[PDB]
């Protein structure tokens, strides 16, 4: 329909004639500011913007959002033989040909690859869907958003493969696209032609190139999914420059070009015309938890210090975790604690675990899954899951085929990859018989053998636990005692550091006082009203991140007193027979509670009234039926 | 110069040889031993005295001469490497003319740096060094491979022999031909093999990223440095990134565009 | 050829033993007395008794032993052949025995076939007889196919060209099961030691 000709100087023109003066300081040439970043070789790929060939043209404005396999070819060979502006041995591919001529059927210049260009639409044009790339979509550069899921690593394709037939010197150039090809034969030269002076030629990656070759797989949004309908998936092949651009679990958005694709194979299931196809793109712009939406890629100062002396308190970051009932602040706090820790050494070699893990126990209607669902939420890498929801191998490891290699590699449940955070787990009594060991074996950080292959099944995790499940028939029978009305094995209860039973018996006036709060949620969306200011989630973030880089060290002008209240706690519950097991632990325990709560203070300043909170937590956290 | 470099043998076997002989432990006597002689005739010596072969070097020494030799080592040590074999046959001459000169020894270099480790690697760093870490998984047993074949007859004896270029073998009417008396008769027993062995290997420094399994390698061996260690260890590698297609389908010779990596085998640290 | 050093050597060996082998007695014709009857193509024979009077074949019989092998059988059919009225019927079984070296499964490598070494273990997940029709007979269609030749090979091949006539070297003649070789053995796994 178009000509390759005065397209083909307008496009030119537009590499020159270009001078876009967006605002002030502007007047030199912005494509031509790029194009002496290529003559640096400092800069391989352009990106492109609308906004330039919006004001140039309107076709290739609206041309090559279809094709954008031939403009984008054009592009390329008007780009790589203009050499407006050294050394030749910089590049190993350069210096490689720069090896081979120096050492001396033509050359293409798409070998000197050298430099690349992308694109960038404007006003991420808008969300399209996976599901919505209907009949109208081939070849147009579509931008969706999508779901990552299962990356795998750096791969180097190919496109053009040399020979050398070793009788005639001849370099030949059998370049290649697609995924599958064959060599040549022999000798298909003149010199090596039907002349008996053959031999054999043979294959050199030395004058021969490789590309990024990434692949992962895209799964969908999981909020857009009909209503009775299930998640579907896409295919990604991003090439170029663009390889590790993307991990499991980043809510990306890609922009690229829907394209179809030919397994070549058996004639009869395959080679029935119907386009098992896959995707292109070049440009990952992940709007949700990526590199643009979280700063640090949190420890910047200045930015925050405005709003650091703006407040001065802790309870004020106390109740702004969950805050749309009220009760249960003094757990809430010492959550927040899980979420920061940041007790790391290596004492005498020996590494201590600073993840805390709690477990919840009692549960005739507290909550109980409101703060896990939302925590995990929040929680920056968290995860969730039930009794029967997966089984040993839902939890651990697994594996599958590859589609990068093929290697059959394990992939880990919910808690392999929950590490250096915190996973959830909810009704933990129902979970499974030999699952307690699966989770005896947490307790020695790090440590997840499995199996599976039953060789070694080595695995580094280093996460915490959020436990928590309800008793039996009944809740503390007026007999019962605990390893009687629970029927959880003793020695993992024995394995926690703080244990948190959660019982409300009859308080005559503290319904109602709930009664008003959580019925306010629902007329509206926000509980605390002129009371205090709770404080945004987004800033919550960066003010943990912050506490974490201290590492104090430890009062020894204190540690002579640390021993005497590991004293009266150790008494205070020896003064009776039979209450329920004080542990040897503690003394383990309260030094790890210590300093991450130090680490909101930022200070080293561990002071005689720090742990005079947690004396207390320790105290109330048994003794919990007293009254 | 030979085909794809840019270099010469000789010119490395000389600086190399200066290099040695221009040597007082420097890497530890200059930089950081009673000794103000070569660390190598020395260890010619404690070759000899024992004449338990296998040296090993590491590439720290070699920043005291020129770096280009590290550079162009780097680059092409596929190449360059058996000029320092040579090298180290001329200075067991030096050390002992009647010495035990006809049992070879390897090179084992190391220690360029950590690239980062083994998640973050690239293309280009395709035929170069590398040395990374974690863990090691298996003991799978060991493999023959060819070099050169037996062959037969029944009038006079052809007994004969030919060998591997690397995948390219002839044959004429006959083996040691001389008035094509028969075919050719092959046997594949009376012959020469060579050892080797697949071992998988893991990333577990703390180099980890969180969250993640690790993404694990896979190494060759060839012939005394197979079931070099025992499962279960942390041990560092030291090798090229040496690649090869993949046969798509099987049921045709077509190929794939995915080139697959994996390191050879050239020393690692116990 | 290697191994006609082998042949005048245990040719000399039976010279000797067909004298005396020990002491005006011998040790190595009363297991073929017995032989004479059935034959049943079995001798074994100590290794230390080559240490004793051939000086020293373990040399030459412990690395190229493989090559060495067959030729030890027409050496047991030289044997057999010289007091009885005999066919080529003989075959050779071998129980070797009387070894000093006693290795194991880990000094093993690319360099140590032909050998006789020795070695243990456990046995486990053991499998049956499996017969072999070893031999037979097959060359072009026309007459003349009758063919005692090397047909026994492990990879294992049809394809003759002839004996007597300039014939076809692709159709073959059909199988023999009856005036043929067939052998008998079994296949198991062993345990580390
Ligand atoms: N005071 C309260 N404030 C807010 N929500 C509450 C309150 N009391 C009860 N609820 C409700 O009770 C539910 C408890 O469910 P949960 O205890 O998590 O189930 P399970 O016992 O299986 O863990 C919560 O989802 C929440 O909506």
């Amino acid at each position: 329909r178009r000509d390759y000709a005065q397209d083909r100087e307008s496009i030119k023109t537009f590499l020159s004639e270009f001078c876009k003066c967006d605002d002030d300081g502007k007047k030199e040439f912005v494509y031509g500011s790029q194009l002496v970043k290529l003559a640096h070789r400092e800069q391989v790929l352009i990106t492109i913007d609308l906004d330039d060939l919006a004001e140039f043209n309107e076709s290739l404005a609206e041309a090559v959002v279809d094709n954008c396999r031939r403009y984008t070819s054009i592009f390329s060979d008007v780009i790589a033989e203009l050499l407006p502006s050294e050394v030749h041995a910089k590049d190993a591919l350069d210096v490689y040909i720069e090896h081979r001529l120096m050492m001396e059927n033509s050359f293409p210049s798409e070998l000197m690859k050298r430099f690349e260009v992308g694109f960038k639409p404007l006003s991420t044009e808008k969300a399209h869907s996976i599901r919505e790339v209907k009949a109208q979509h081939i070849g147009k550069l579509v931008t969706v958003r999508g779901i990552v899921t299962r990356c795998t690593e750096v791969k180097p394709m190919m496109v053009v493969a040399t020979y050398t037939c070793d009788r005639c010197g001849s370099e030949t150039y059998q370049p290649v696209n697609s995924l599958s090809f064959t060599p040549v034969h022999d000798c298909p030269s003149d010199d090596c032609r039907v002349n008996k002076a053959g031999g054999r030629l043979y294959l050199q990656t030395r004058g021969s190139k490789f590309v990024k070759f990434q692949e992962v797989k895209m799964q969908e949004h999981s909020d857009q999914v009909p209503v009775g309908h299930i998640p579907r998936s896409m295919t990604i092949m991003c090439r170029g420059e663009v390889t590790r651009m993307a991990q499991p679990g980043d809510h990306i958005v890609v922009s690229g070009v829907f394209l179809p694709l030919m397994r070549t194979g058996f004639a009869q299931m395959i080679q029935g015309l119907l386009s098992e196809t896959f995707l292109q793109a070049h440009r990952i712009i992940c709007i949700n938890k990526n590199d643009e939406i979280s700063d640090k890629d949190a420890e910047l100062t200045p930015e925050e210090l405005e709003e650091l002396a703006q407040d001065d308190f802790y309870e004020r970051l106390a109740t702004s975790l969950a805050p749309e009932i009220y009760g249960h602040l003094d757990v809430k706090k010492a959550l927040l604690l899980l979420l920061v820790g940041g007790v790391d050494k290596r004492p005498d070699g020996m590494k201590i675990r600073g993840n805390i893990n709690i477990c919840l126990m009692g549960d005739p209607g507290v909550a109980k899954s409101q703060l896990l669902g939302y925590i995990s939420r929040l929680a920056v890498r968290s995860q969730y899951t039930t009794g029967r929801g997966s089984s040993g191998v839902g939890l651990t490891a697994a594996v599958m085929k590859d589609p990068l290699t093929g290697e059959m590699t394990l992939e880990g449940g919910a808690l392999v990859l929950a590490d250096q955070g915190v996973c959830c787990i909810d009704e933990f009594d129902k979970m499974a018989d030999q699952d307690r060991t699966a989770i005896h074996e947490v307790m020695e950080q790090q440590t997840i053998s499995i199996a599976k292959a039953g060789i070694m099944t080595t695995l580094n995790a280093r996460v915490s636990i959020l436990a928590a499940a309800n008793p039996a028939f009944g809740r503390y029978n007026p007999r019962r005692t605990v390893e009687q009305n629970i029927q959880l094995p003793a020695a993992l209860l024995s394995r926690f550091d703080l244990l948190w039973l959660i019982q409300d018996k009859p308080d005559r006036d503290n319904d109602l006082r709930l009664a008003k709060h959580i019925t306010y949620v629902h007329s509206h969306s926000k509980q605390p009203p002129t009371r205090v200011k709770a404080l945004d989630m987004n800033l919550m973030r960066r003010y943990i991140n912050l506490c974490k880089r201290k590492n104090p060290t430890i009062p020894d002008e204190l540690t002579d007193y640390i021993v005497g209240a590991y004293v009266e706690l150790r008494r205070e519950a020896r003064n009776q027979k039979d209450m329920t097991f004080t542990s040897a632990r503690n003394l383990l325990g309260i030094l790890r509670l210590s300093t991450a709560l130090a680490r909101l203070r930022l200070s080293d300043s561990v002071e005689k009234d720090d742990v005079a909170e947690a004396l207390r937590l320790l105290e109330m956290s048994k003794d919990s039926l007293n009254q | 110069v030979v085909w794809g470099t840019n270099v010469v043998v000789s010119q490395c076997k000389s600086k190399f040889k200066s290099f040695i002989m221009r040597f007082i432990d420097p890497s530890a006597e200059q930089d950081e031993i009673d000794v103000n002689q070569p660390l190598y005739l020395q260890k010619l010596e404690e070759i000899h005295t024992l004449e338990e072969p296998y040296l090993n070097l590491n590439c720290a020494h070699l920043k005291t001469f020129d770096q280009d030799l590290y550079r162009q080592l780097i680059c092409y040590p596929q190449e360059v490497i058996p000029g320092f074999d040579m090298a180290i046959n001329e200075m067991f001459f030096e050390r002992y003319p009647a010495a035990l000169l006809e049992h070879q020894i390897q090179v084992r270099p190391f220690n360029a740096d950590k690239t980062r480790n083994m998640r973050s690697l690239n293309p280009e760093d395709m035929d170069q060094l590398i040395s990374i870490s974690g863990m090691v998984i298996r003991s799978s047993n060991v493999i023959p491979e060819m070099r050169e074949a037996f062959f037969s007859c029944n009038i006079c004896s052809f007994s004969t022999t030919v060998e591997v270029d690397r995948g390219r073998i002839n044959q004429p009417t006959l083996c040691t031909n001389c008035n094509t008396n028969h075919c050719f008769r092959l046997i594949h027993n009376r012959s020469e093999f060579t050892d080797k062995q697949l071992v998988k290997l893991q990333e577990s420094p703390d180099d980890m990223a969180a969250g993640q399994t690790p993404h694990n390698v896979l190494l060759y061996a060839h012939n005394d440095l197979v079931d070099k260690v025992q499962p279960g260890d942390r041990v560092t590698v030291t090798g090229i990134y040496r690649a090869t297609p993949l046969k798509t389908g099987g049921l045709s010779s077509s190929v794939k565009s995915v080139y697959k990596t994996h390191v050879d085998v050239v020393h690692f640290r116990k | 050829v290697k191994d006609e050093v082998g042949i005048r050597a245990q040719k000399l060996f039976q010279d000797f033993l067909e004298e005396f082998k020990e002491d005006g007695e011998i040790k190595y014709t009363r297991p073929a007395a017995s032989l004479e009857s059935p034959d049943r193509c079995t001798l074994e024979v100590s290794f230390e008794d080559v240490e004793k009077y051939d000086q020293n074949l373990a040399t030459a019989i412990i690395e190229e032993y493989y090559h060495i092998y067959p030729f030890l059988c027409q050496s047991v059919s030289n044997y057999v052949k010289d007091r009885i009225g005999l066919k080529t019927q003989k075959d050779c079984y071998v129980a070797f025995t009387e070894v000093p070296t006693r290795h194991k499964v880990r000094d093993l490598t690319t360099s140590k076939i032909g050998t006789l070494i020795r070695i243990s273990g456990q046995v486990v997940r053991t499998h049956p007889v499996h017969p072999e029709l070893v031999s037979g007979v097959f060359m072009c269609l026309d007459c003349q196919t009758e063919i005692r030749n090397v047909e026994q090979q492990f990879k294992f091949t049809n394809p003759t060209i002839c004996r007597n006539p300039v014939c076809s070297n692709r159709k073959r003649f059909m199988l023999d099961v009856e005036k043929s070789l067939f052998l008998d053995f079994q296949k198991i796994r062993i345990q580390e030691t």
